[PDB]
């Protein structure tokens, strides 16, 4: 009936974020089903790429609009969790990719990237309508179609019909020194290419570390590390056939 | 049985009896005024009545005697040394700034037009005052004035700025007529007020390709129009005069008498996604419907241009029949003229400035800054990066070749008057967003639809479109001209509401006809044609081929297979999405009625039985084994073998069943198992 | 989901409708679903106009018939409720008019139309059985076939078949005053084409009024009303992600009306682009002008208009530092009905030739030295001087002190001269005749834009003094000179001045002409003649210039020859040779039309080229420089 789709949202707790620039609130008991109701579709009127949670209200408010954006105020209400979505924050590749919303408006070559409401040059640009949550959003290149090259946009360059703007994949500045466990990073992608198990959840598959047990060994969102030193990082699966997997990391050097 | 059920598609050939009009030659031009339709034709001026189309009065303009020294409009009747030649019309305008005259332009007699007067009380009666424009040039007889209109091909646009009657002409030259008698490729006539010749006001006016590139580079005009204080034209010319590979272009200059000052080629060409279409064949400027104002991102009243683009055999201008087309927004082209293209994509222009000159080599242009305004050193010139547009058919159109089309708009959708290349005029419901089937699909005659019609819409309500074929002018009301033609209920949901008609349970119909009172328009019933097959077994899950039509849910333009189901008896059959259509469907499940539920409606067919197979006596009892010998079977989608070998079967029925036996190295007999797609009753042994 | 159409119906309280003249009851609990199903095709055969409910009986009874049916007894039942289909009762158009299905039984021209079962007098009565499905009433007009011009009904008139019928929208028929909360009535759709809930339903919204707890505010069904004293009347939202919504009511949009003020705007974003916070919210720095402002405007929100009327429209921006941003974005209605300077504040720079204007100050300084016509903006084209042409500009250059900023606003059967002229203006064009010309200072001739093919200056060349075009017959006061400079007229104009490089000496062979007074209006059929160097329509013609007669004539009579040809606008005249066909055509444009009023004779227009040549029993048309004579004035100046 419910989705942890928090595996694909990011967590910072203890804070709080205002944008009194001139939003909607429903009462749910957990965060998960609020974040729920963000991820179900047509089922939010509005496009929320945030939303904090307090047990303490009983109340859930849910923001259409990050940190990132301006007009936003960070505050210490220790009550209030935020809840990002970090696929706007990933600035990074995963595959095909098919759901990237990052903020990147040039293509390989360095011709701007057409605007998808405006038809000229390229009239193929039906789309904003077309794919309803394609995050398509002004100008930004994105895969409405999930298509394998990658992100491709119109260019305002007339000749050029559609290039491909190259996005360098979050791996590429992600290394692992031998333990791993040293490594505190940002990935998430296994080796099956299958996302981790929150930690502060126990739920599907139940394992024996929570963060507030271990703290300081950065047990957050969900972040492969090695938790007992293992050579390559790992964590459990939310998948209800594996228990756990590796992930694996390139290495630096100098 | 997708071929039998094809009579579900709409019948393409039915005939129509509209008012026709033929002539004794064939029509080139056509123009509509003051309740009257003039018709040019060869050696002939026609003008007729609309909602008859009665020839009421001919004026016939004779073949004339062309003989190199008889003056044009002076009358050489009188000489006997020099060639019965004949006219055909290319230019038709009428004016009625200075008088309510008409004006014709003829082939023959060196190109020279004519002026004709509509008396005040009758306007038909043209024959009576008819006035040769023509102004011997004293001063500068070296060119002409009045030396208006070519031979192989031309497009001439009338205007009335300044109070100044102004002929905008384009002309097709060869290298061998110009010594003779010059002409030019562009060219801005004031006629004189006193209309009795034309003047070129400067030799800025005109623009003529350079005297080496006459014979080579040859460019025909096909269309021109007037907007926004515009005078575009459109024509087709090689990119490059050595590729020899022609492509559409586009002509922008503005209509000030003094000369063409801003004259600005750009490539133009249509695309399908990249396969680029480089032939245009006819055009139309309108204003769109609703509907597609935002669908191609237009305000509702700005003038947009319809062009039917076609791909065209390759190294040549001959349009290989394939077709698309495609709307070009005005304000998008005047966009791209003055800032889309940057300097570096904008040259000097070939065939007039040269190769190589000065103004090629080095020249800023004031192409953002200024609109238009007058220099005396104009610039020529010609851009490449050309305007890229996409089909708004997505190549429904991709085998047939288009040749005339118009548009007009009728409640919130803009409708299309397509023509082919064999005489068949569509009416196409255009739109981006559905591929949209046409309405109305008759064949109109052998020949090819001429590119010139005339369409009048009025009071919103009553309308209709002149089209040219052959030596055919018809008047088609656009207002739904039928749609008995229907027989698919899709296809009766899907005509467009402006006619009105919808489905009574066996036939599109116009609504007052039919009595039975189930006319309507919004749900309907399934209907299935037949059932193949209808012999099952009890255990024989079997693949049931179910013709029919209207199998899918109907949704505006898409149809949703899925909101099928098929109920036999009281289990359903095993439907299986990849090979049902709402053409067909492929199920795989004591006579039963099969019942089939749909989205809209349910149907039953009483076509189907559950029987109980029976296998009684075989042929032969005793014999060799040479396994070679034949078996005769009888009783009540199978397969039959013996020893792990399959029978050839000699013959098939319920009744009889032929098989050839099997060889088999052993010398006793068997029980032989029948395989219809399982294993039902054995017979007995027959001995080997 | 399931169905909701209960919403479209309306209800009354306490009341039974009996007809007395006759349908079925079903123990139903849900009279929402009841209506449901009387909206719902093929729910009822006969044909629901309402229905009744009474929760005493909770039994279903779909009525096939209004109240305004004839002889159905109303019964004050409190047990039942009656629910009426607004469709029939309201009848007032509401978006498309494709499906009109209101009672109105009128013509235009004030007939009742008739019933359309009613063969007499007029044949197409089978309309109902023609098109069913349309409600083709029994007498009320309803469109048939979805027609543009909408319902028009077969008037019962013997004389007109049928006559069409008008509806007004219901938005622009309902009204609200500055309060709004006493304005009652049956507008039931929010500023966003949604619509309200019914009042007495606690779903999607279980909102805190019960209409009868709080009776006397008119909650009934989804009427807008205010309770909680909004400027706008406002009702909670049917659909259940929007919580409410303000009601569209007109007093009893973006393109800007004056300074703003009785304009509103739901845009509260700036020039700098700050969104702006409500006049309810004292945020940011508790402003004492947001507690004002309710004062100020009785029409308002969380957007920005103009309370007080300021000349850009003000709001309270979310940036604490300023108090008040203009929201300058929105466009003003570039210009009409405003041919003064002063009505019209043009924001732009830019002139008709293409040079862009200069610093406004010093043009202030020379200006008031020079021009005496009795503060406004530094370097922007509106005029000062509320000139009759309209908004223009200076500029630096000498040979061109100021221009305008382009933008939008509301002889054939003649006789030979046997003495020398002077007016006579001879210009000649690659040393050839083109044009007459008018002489009008010793540096200055007046002539026609129709008569300058090239702009060049090299190659023009005038003569003043001849009575022969060629000049073979004189050349004692031909005058040779160059061309110094053109100046164009006004848009729309067709006139023209150049002035030479040198002067002239002015005696007898040559002479200028005056002006006409600002509004000089020629008395009717007054006398005067034009002079022509043209064609004439003569075979030969020696050279001599020719003289043409004339009679001024209203502009009612030329529209009367020329059977609506001629679209008369202030700035023409028209003169008609009477009974005889003589006028300048070819070689005459620039001619000057000069007509002695009292005791000198004058120039008034200038021969252009319009509508035929020399027609008989037709009049010539002109301009009458007397609308251009300021502007001459002005530009002489220079």
């Amino acid at each position: 009936k419910r989705r942890n789709t928090i595996h694909e949202f990011k967590k910072s707790a203890k804070t709080t974020l205002i944008k009194i620039d001139p939003i909607k609130t429903k009462k749910v008991n957990t965060a998960d089903q609020c974040a729920n109701r963000c991820t179900r579709n047509k089922g939010l009127p509005f496009t929320c790429k945030a939303f904090v949670f307090d047990k303490a209200r009983k109340q859930c408010l849910w923001f259409p609009f990050n940190s990132m954006s301006s007009g936003v105020k960070k505050e210490f209400g220790h009550e209030f969790d935020l809840y990002e979505n970090k696929d706007y924050i990933r600035n990074c590749i995963i595959g095909k990719g098919r759901s990237y919303k990052g903020t990147v408006s040039i293509t390989k070559s360095g011709i701007k990237c057409q605007p998808w409401s405006s038809m000229i040059p390229h009239e193929h640009s039906f789309l904003p309508s077309s794919y309803r949550g394609k995050d398509l959003q002004e100008n930004y290149c994105r895969n409405p179609r999930g298509e394998e090259g990658g992100p491709w946009c119109f260019t305002s360059n007339p000749e050029v019909r559609y290039e491909v703007c190259d996005i360098p994949q979050c791996s590429e500045v992600e290394c692992m020194t031998c333990n791993g466990e040293s490594y505190r990073g940002l990935m998430d992608h296994t080796e099956s290419g299958k996302i981790c198990q929150r930690w502060d959840h126990q739920t599907p598959h139940r394992h024996k570390f929570l963060p507030e047990r271990y703290p300081d060994k950065g047990f957050d969102d969900n972040y492969c590390r090695n938790p007992d030193g293992q050579p390559r990082p790992w964590c459990y699966t939310l998948d209800p056939h594996t228990r756990w997997e590796y992930c694996a990391i390139k290495t630096c050097a100098d | 049985c997708k071929e039998a059920l094809a009579k579900s598609e709409m019948n393409v050939n039915m005939k129509y009896q509209l008012p026709n009009f033929t002539a004794e030659t064939p029509i080139q031009n056509v123009i509509l005024h003051e309740h009257h339709i003039f018709l040019g034709a060869t050696n002939y001026i026609y003008v007729l009545n609309e909602e008859d189309l009665q020839k009421v009065a001919e004026y016939k303009t004779g073949p004339v005697l062309e003989h190199p020294d008889c003056f044009p409009c002076q009358d050489c009747s009188s000489k006997a040394n020099g060639v019965w030649k004949d006219n055909i019309n290319m230019a038709l305008v009428v004016d009625t700034y200075y008088d309510d005259q008409l004006i014709s332009c003829g082939s023959v007699n060196r190109g020279t037009c004519q002026r004709h007067v509509f008396p005040h009380n009758h306007t038909a009666d043209i024959q009576s005052e008819v006035h040769c424009i023509f102004s011997p040039q004293i001063e500068e007889p070296s060119q002409c004035p009045d030396c208006v209109v070519s031979a192989l091909g031309a497009k001439v646009l009338s205007s009335v700025k300044d109070r100044f009657i102004n002929f905008f002409v384009g002309n097709t030259i060869n290298s061998s007529y110009f010594p003779d008698h010059p002409l030019h490729s562009i060219s801005v006539r004031r006629l004189k007020e006193t209309k009795d010749g034309f003047m070129f006001l400067t030799d800025q006016s005109y623009i003529d390709v350079l005297p080496e590139f006459r014979d080579s580079y040859p460019i025909k005009y096909v269309h021109a129009f007037e907007s926004n204080n515009f005078i575009y034209f459109l024509t087709v010319q090689r990119e490059t005069l050595d590729a020899q590979t022609f492509h559409t272009r586009i002509i922008r200059f503005c209509s000030i008498n003094s000369g063409l000052h801003s004259y600005m080629e750009m490539p133009l060409e249509c695309i399908l996604t990249k396969e680029v279409f480089n032939i245009l064949q006819a055009a139309y400027v309108s204003k769109p419907g609703a509907q597609l104002a935002r669908q191609i991102g237009a305000s509702l009243n700005d003038d947009i241009l319809f062009g039917v683009f076609a791909q065209s055999k390759p190294d040549s201008a001959e349009p290989m029949d394939r077709s698309a087309m495609c709307a070009f927004p005005i304000k998008y082209v005047n966009d791209f003229f003055n800032k889309i293209v940057n300097k570096n994509n904008v040259r000097c222009l070939q065939h007039f400035y040269g190769p190589n000159h000065e103004h090629c080599f080095n020249r800023t242009l004031l192409r953002n800054s200024s609109g238009c305004e007058a220099r005396r050193d104009e610039y020529r010139t010609e851009f490449t990066t050309a305007l890229q547009r996409v089909d708004l058919f997505m190549g429904q159109f991709s085998e047939v070749l288009l040749t005339s089309i118009s548009t007009f708009i009728k409640g919130d959708l803009t409708i299309a008057n397509l023509g082919t290349s064999e005489g068949r005029f569509m009416q196409v419901v255009v739109s981006r967003s559905g591929p949209s089937t046409p309405h109305v699909n008759f064949l109109l005659d052998s020949h090819p639809v001429s590119p010139e019609v005339i369409v009048e819409h009025t009071l919103n309500q009553n309308g209709y479109t002149l089209v040219i074929t052959g030596k055919k002018i018809t008047k088609i009301p656009l207002n739904g001209l039928g749609c008995r033609h229907f027989q698919s209920c899709s296809q009766c949901l899907s005509a467009p509401p402006f006619v009105q008609c919808g489905w009574c349970h066996d036939k599109c119909v116009r609504s007052e006809e039919c009595l039975s009172g189930t006319w309507t328009q919004q749900i309907c019933l399934p209907a299935i044609y037949k059932v193949f097959p209808n012999s099952a077994p009890l255990e024989g899950g079997t693949r049931l081929t179910i013709c029919g039509w209207d199998f899918g849910f109907r949704r505006n333009n898409k149809f949703d297979l899925k909101k099928t189901r098929v109920l036999l008896g009281n289990e359903s059959c095993t439907l299986t999405l990849s090979e049902s259509t709402m053409n067909t469907l492929k199920c795989t499940v004591f006579n039963m009625s099969i019942i089939i539920s749909n989205g809209h409606g349910t149907t039953q067919y009483s076509t189907f039985s559950y029987v109980d197979p029976v296998i009684t006596s075989i042929s032969p009892k005793y014999g060799p084994m040479a396994g070679g010998t034949l078996l005769t079977l009888t009783g009540n989608s199978r397969h039959i073998s013996i020893g792990g070998k399959t029978c050839t079967l000699k013959s098939v029925s319920n009744s009889i069943l032929e098989c050839y036996t099997p060889a088999q190295t052993i010398s006793t007999e068997f029980a032989v198992k029948l395989k219809i797609d399982l294993a039902n009753r054995e017979t007995s042994i027959f001995s080997y």
